[PDB]
């Protein structure tokens, strides 16, 4: 029934109030094709990169609005380690290869209890820069301490605080208004989305396949899935109940194609 | 075929109209699968 | 020699043509693109995913409910797909793009309270008449629905298709029956009953997806008043 | 009727699923990704060359390089500036300013129905003159080309080298147009509307698409560089994609409650 | 009279169109050449012909071998077709009028030295990295290929063709991983041993033919700049 | 892998050949010969005659000789100079001096792809003009013969000799252009595009092939002499290599290394 | 067949066309064969 | 089919050219039937 035990390499994780994994796009995103743009073998999996990832995701209090949001990129926390999430044998293999290729099965967990109300809106959002600042560069561990969660502001809601080329003293810039890596906080339920309720679950279940513009993207630069954890209803709880859950995610990357062996990234 | 009127004759082949793509080897479904 | 005469509309450029044009750079493979999943067939697809609406209470996507009963309704809004309620819905945004429509808007509700609550919502969806109904005597007589707290929570209001006409406009310029389709109104039937220590004045939270018979019509030009 | 929307797959139900009713008959399907994205629109009025003209420098650019802004359409919905990619889009409030005011240009009825990430179609462009009796010639460098910015002397008369090449220079008629579909040349295996990789390595702008693009054309009037004139003129260019396709759902633009 | 409606491209001459025109001096006899050998059907069959790289020490076509071992490589340049190691082969000369490829770049060595001279070398491909290999530690973790002196004095190193597009670009203009795709690195693995009264410094010589599966696409326009 | 370069075939191999790879797909074929001479390119911008010209007489011309030069594109690829075939292609650095500035022409497209030896292929001459609402028309006179060069009084009218004759002399509409396959009509079976021997016997010039061409265009107003304008008119010939056949591999031009 | 989109219909016949050579009575080989 | 002298042939379809409507499952009668 409501009882899932979902066992993959030696890493098995369980939930007791699963509400179904969200196969995104596809009946099996399990199922993938090898790259048709690279002639040399591919490394496949094998057993010490299937298997789940968990990582921590910061806590959340009643300080929380509605829409203040926390973006985990993917591949992204693998190399930055955001929440502590290491990835052990597959960071030291996806930072000796160029090309990557993998769909994502995530999985967050957070344990409202049944005297709590609020309501997470864990989604996958394919291909968007939330986690980069707008002066080009992304966030670092303490960045993301700071503030803890990332406010909905206009900025977010319209696409204006987005990374961008500097025209130069010879343009005049510009009033920048829009650009198209927004976020329509309203619309954030047309991707594979699963709402953590603090009176259904306490964990969602979501397996997206690969997409990207090509058939296998770069490895030390790709943002194609982003883990998206927004706050619809704000957290509430009378005084005396437990303060603070803390949120947790664990992400599985279903069959990975590398491409392209060279050695250590250095930049 | 779109927004295409033309059921009759197509002068120039469908290469050169259209793109294909070159070979490696009513009912709308959902966008999510429950599993 | 075929002799030919040319219409009137001859060297006349239509932009929306049912027809190709020539060819200038022709016998171009483009890479294959078998790889990418999920294919948007139709747009329709999309407008049957519930979306978050929008509240005015800094708009909010849910209801606060207070716990002062008076005979009103909790939160109500038209039934027209200009209202401010559907800016930002995929049913809203993509039929804003459009000019009819047909079928039936599904409101779906999520109640976010704790799970201790119990208590009773009244979903009514009254026809254009000529006053909003207020009373809940006057939308009991109206088409509703009364939706039960329990093990599941979500109840998805098909709101019906009720017009004079096969389509219905989906822009209120000039308020008429053919754009405005009366108006949704949500009760509390029974006031909700919080156990001790458990937060005061939960939340229902309201999505907007379509019908599986929702039908669109006739793209008109957009507002670009998103770029500004 | 009873359902759970915590779970992510919500049924889409009639009238008779919960009530006494029945079914609609579906109408039209003017929703469809093929139809709906066929037909034309304004996409950028760009400015007549006159000259040898040189491709405007790569971002940032200081004061004083001789380039030539504006002249250039680089054919896609994404926002540009100065005929080249971009990321963030704007537009001029107080123009009556100094400094060299870039041509921006948006597809915007593109993105109120771009509900979708990847995109492909064959680009179908029209040139259409806002110009009393001009005769043109439309200019194309496919995805991945460069502008050979320079002439070769023909009779004493300065013939710039954009008449000649293997890319389609389509002569205007005087008081004509130009149309001619270009198919999907980019390396790209799909238009990424929405972005976030890196094309770079180092010193990479997150989100800017490198090669996402059907090239860029340009308008030249047929006349050596001795008969350049002084009034500059202008010409507006138009789309449609032929055969689309659109895969990954994705967002649309935040409309102002204001 | 058949009626015809001319489009809005009519009276428009474009350089590339696939037609063909109004014939003028027609039936004419050409005299036969099927006495001429050797038809070029396609010009592929020129780009799989070895030819002479340049290097800039008066550019060389060899590579002088220097008997002091410091760990460098001893030639060193990028995989990309407009660099000016390739401005004067078939396959670059060629390559360098079209805007894309796809396929293995050969290229093709000779020692040029004695008979009674041995050694090895090693021949490492690199794929595009933050920064180019100098250690032979580092080359050997690259893709590489030990080649030996001895009886037969040639190695063909097929550059495999390793990238992100199922195309690349030609022409670095604006440098990427589209248009450059890493470095080609000539190692000397153990010194040269010349036994006495044999010439010090020998000659590596460098070709660069083009695969059995190399491919070309979208002829731009070329570059005058030899006639000047 | 091992292999011998001293023997002169070295054969083409994959990367499955010495690593661990596979093959890659053939995509396109835009190597063909026939397919990659088969667009237009700019030849020459000659000027257009006005009266009964004189055909340009042959090498060494003397002072004082009043002929026409520039006004005759004799259609080759090779380089040509004053209307006449020849080796070595000039093009003038400090022009404005004193003598007859003479039209060289070359085809620029073609030898940058010249990897060969002989070519042989049916032209197609496009005669687009350089004047806003030009009426002209083209004349051509095959390989081997030569300009009938008077004018025959037609109502006291001195109508030129190059209005009529047996070879194609096609009228231009105002405003239109002229657009003719020419066959190939050459007495050598094929155009050597680099050659060695020599036509004459005596004081004939090594390399230089008497008739390796198309013939020759030129333009004319078709108005009668007495109607000559002053100003100058330009044309441009653009032509196109239909069904081109190419023997005998060859080098291509060196390019430089500053 | 070359540059020729024009599968369907030739007006002008071969001869007129093209320029046949009067008789005197995928696969690329390579231009230099070892023997 | 009223003031169409066009018998051969009709270049764009029956959907495109006239307006049909969706479905939902000589002689001159008179307009007033006395019962």
């Amino acid at each position: 029934d409501r009882v899932t035990t979902q066992t993959a390499g030696n890493t098995a994780i369980n939930t007791q109030s699963s509400l179904g994994v969200l196969c995104a796009y596809v009946e099996d995103p399990t199922k993938s094709d090898p790259p048709s743009s690279s002639t040399d073998q591919p490394t496949t999996t094998f057993t010490a990169i299937d298997r789940w990832y968990t990582g921590r995701l910061n806590s959340w209090t009643k300080a929380v609005k509605t829409f203040s949001f926390q973006a985990v990129p993917l591949p992204g926390a693998f190399l930055s380690r955001q929440g502590g999430l290491n990835g052990g044998a597959f960071t030291a293999t996806l930072h000796r290869h160029f090309l990557m290729k993998c769909g994502w099965q995530v999985q967050v967990q957070c344990n409202l209890t049944q005297f709590h109300q609020g309501a997470l809106l864990v989604a996958m959002v394919p291909e968007t820069t939330l986690d980069v600042k707008p002066d080009g560069k992304a966030k670092s561990l303490q960045e993301l301490n700071e503030e803890q969660w990332v406010e909905m502001s206009d900025d977010y809601r319209t696409g204006k605080n987005m990374p961008f080329q500097s025209l130069g003293t010879y343009y005049r810039p510009p009033n920048w208004t829009w650009g198209p890596n927004f976020i329509n906080p309203y619309q954030v339920t047309v991707f594979p989305h699963q709402i953590l309720n603090a009176r259904t679950s306490t964990s969602v279940d979501i397996n997206v396949p690969y997409i990207g513009e090509t058939p296998t993207q770069s490895s030390e630069t790709q943002n194609s899935w982003t883990l998206l954890v927004m706050v619809l209803v704000p957290l509430d709880y009378k005084e005396g109940a437990t303060t603070d859950p803390e949120i947790t995610f664990s992400v599985r990357p279903t069959s990975p194609y590398f491409n392209g062996l060279r050695n250590r990234y250095t930049t | 075929r779109g927004n295409n009127g033309n059921m009759t004759f197509n002068y120039y082949a469908n290469t050169y109209q259209n793109s294909v793509d070159f070979s490696t080897s009513g009912i709308l479904n959902p966008l999510g699968y429950l599993k | 020699p075929i002799p030919t005469a040319p219409r009137e509309n001859s060297l006349m450029f239509l932009s929306t043509t049912p027809d190709d044009t020539v060819p200038a750079y022709g016998n171009v493979r483009t890479p294959p693109v078998n790889y990418l999943p999920g294919e948007i067939t139709d747009l329709l697809q999309l407008a049957r995913i519930p979306t978050l609406m929008a509240f005015g209470r800094a708009y909010v996507p849910y209801v606060a409910v207070p716990t002062q009963f008076d005979d009103k309704p909790l939160i109500s809004f038209p039934i027209t797909l200009s209202d401010p309620v559907y800016q930002n819905t995929l049913v809203g945004a993509i039929s804003s793009n459009f000019a009819n429509y047909r079928g039936c808007i599904q409101i779906t509700l999520t109640f976010c309270g704790p799970m201790m609550a119990r208590g009773k919502f009244l979903l009514s969806y009254s026809p254009p008449n000529g006053t909003q109904p207020q009373t809940l005597s006057e939308a009991m007589q109206c088409t509703y629905s009364i939706w039960d707290i329990g093990l599941n929570s979500s109840w998805t209001f098909v709101i019906p298709y009720i017009s004079p006409s096969d389509y219905r406009e989906t822009r209120a310029i000039t308020n008429s029956v053919y754009s405005a389709d009366g108006w949704f109104s949500l009760h509390k039937l029974t006031k909700i009953t919080l156990p001790p220590d458990c937060p005061q004045s939960p939340c229902i939270l309201f999505f907007a997806s379509a019908g599986e018979d929702y039908t669109l019509r006739l793209p008109v030009d957009c507002n670009p008043s998103y770029v500004f | 009727s009873t359902d759970n929307a915590e779970t992510g797959v919500i049924e889409a139900g009639n009238t008779d699923t919960d009530f006494s009713g029945e079914l609609a008959a579906p109408g039209s399907n003017h929703t469809n990704v093929k139809f709906l994205f066929d037909r034309s629109r304004l996409l950028n009025v760009i400015k007549v060359l006159e000259k040898d003209a040189v491709f405007p420098r790569p971002f940032p650019t200081a004061t004083g390089t001789q380039q030539d802004d504006g002249y250039f359409c680089l054919l896609t919905p994404r926002p540009t500036v100065a005929s080249r990619p971009a990321t963030r889009f704007g537009l001029y409030v107080s123009p009556s300013d100094s400094g060299v005011l870039a041509n921006t240009s948006l597809d915007f009825n593109f993105y109120s129905l771009a509900c979708f990430t990847y995109f492909r179609s064959d680009l179908e462009v029209t040139v259409v003159s806002l110009e009393p009796d001009l005769e043109f010639a439309v200019g194309w460098f496919p995805s991945g080309s460069e502008y050979q910015a320079s002439s070769f002397v023909y009779d004493q008369l300065h013939v710039p080298y954009h008449f000649t090449g293997r890319t389609p220079r389509a002569f205007a008629s005087k008081g004509g147009k130009v149309s001619f579909v270009l198919p999907w040349n980019s390396v790209s295996s799909v238009l990424p509307v929405r972005w976030g990789g890196a094309s770079k390595l180092s010193s990479a702008t997150r989100g800017l698409p490198a090669h996402a693009d059907w090239g860029t054309i340009y308008a030249f009037i047929p006349r050596p560089n001795e008969k350049k004139s002084t009034a500059v003129k202008h010409v507006a260019v138009y789309i449609r994609y032929k055969n689309a396709r659109a895969w990954c759902p994705s967002m649309l633009p935040f409309r102002s409650y204001k």
